[PDB]
């Protein structure tokens, strides 16, 4: 199971590091991946880290957000730097794991709210 | 019903193709072909597969245009 | 109404993707994309359209699944 | 403009080569192909040169057939070897031609019968 928490109100202008804490060991993952949904409208992939270690980040947030994991911790961060009220919603973790050759089991946490 | 077959993409983005399809609905599981380029996708509802089938033919990461199926692989 | 867009293969297979095409119709001529994974092809008639068309989701070379719609192009 | 020869009657067993010539030089071609359609039976390649030229060749032609070329004479050649009365239909050869970058222009001959007793 996955935990998400940090969120919360910032001012515009603000930095918030997101927290997602994972009961079992996901050092595995072949992905992790944040999204955000903002009040009616569609849920958005914001930041992933693909299969080999490549990141993938939605435009609006390029230079601004990092996706990074602590091993040791069993722990996904999502680091958001110059806030804007477009950044408010509720983010929320998403861990890929593999059981079987080519099976892969998807973890989703509870999401956590941010309003700028 | 909740079921899917993703296609048309390089072995090389399968996990961009995924990570745009976790858009749609919190996917439960996913199956990678060997050889193909394809992948089936379980979510957890009729409607986030219906949202996940209306995206056939449309173009991602600015060169990948994705095919969409209800998925007919029995076995899976 | 002649013309289709075919997706779903990499560059390496354009051209083994065009010969299986080229089966159902006299193709008049074909556009391929710089970057994309796709190709428009002008059939003869409609009903070689269809034919392409109909094919839209089926495995091409044992592990090539393959995309096809009407072709929205308006420049082609 | 491409025009086939070389189909007719042969017996099972027997071996027969198609020719198909250009009026235009077709040694830049994109690629090259035979088809052929039995009465009520869709076309079906037998026979490509694709892009880079590497080959194609139906499975039931495989070992049996091939394709190839002479650019000094601008002729495409199918080689059909232990000929069966399946191998009988219509066979018409299939030149593409890369005209401005990435736009191909298409060539089919009329066709020619070949039938296998």
């Amino acid at each position: 199971q996955l935990v998400e928490s940090g969120g919360g109100l910032v001012q515009a202008g603000g930095s918030l590091r997101l927290s997602c804490v994972g009961t079992g060991n996901i050092s595995s993952a072949y992905t992790m991946a944040w999204y955000r949904q903002a009040a009616g409208k569609e849920r958005e992939v914001v930041a992933g880290i693909l299969n080999g270690g490549s990141t993938h980040y939605a435009d609006s947030v390029k230079g601004r957000f990092t996706i990074s994991r602590d091993n040791a911790k069993n722990t996904v961060y999502l680091q958001m730097n110059s806030l804007q009220p477009e950044d408010t919603g509720v983010y929320c973790c998403h861990v890929v794991i593999e059981s079987t050759r080519f099976v892969y089991d998807h973890y989703w946490g509870q999401g956590t709210r941010v309003t700028v | 019903d909740s079921w899917v077959t993703v296609f048309g993409f390089p072995q090389a983005s399968a996990s961009y193709i995924l990570l745009q399809f976790a858009q749609y609905g919190n996917i439960l599981k996913h199956v990678m072909s060997n050889t193909g380029n394809w992948m089936h996708i379980r979510y957890q509802s009729k409607l986030q597969a219906r949202k996940a089938l209306s995206k056939d033919g449309r173009i991602f990461g600015e060169s990948i245009m994705i095919g969409v199926k209800p998925c007919i692989d029995k076995s899976v």
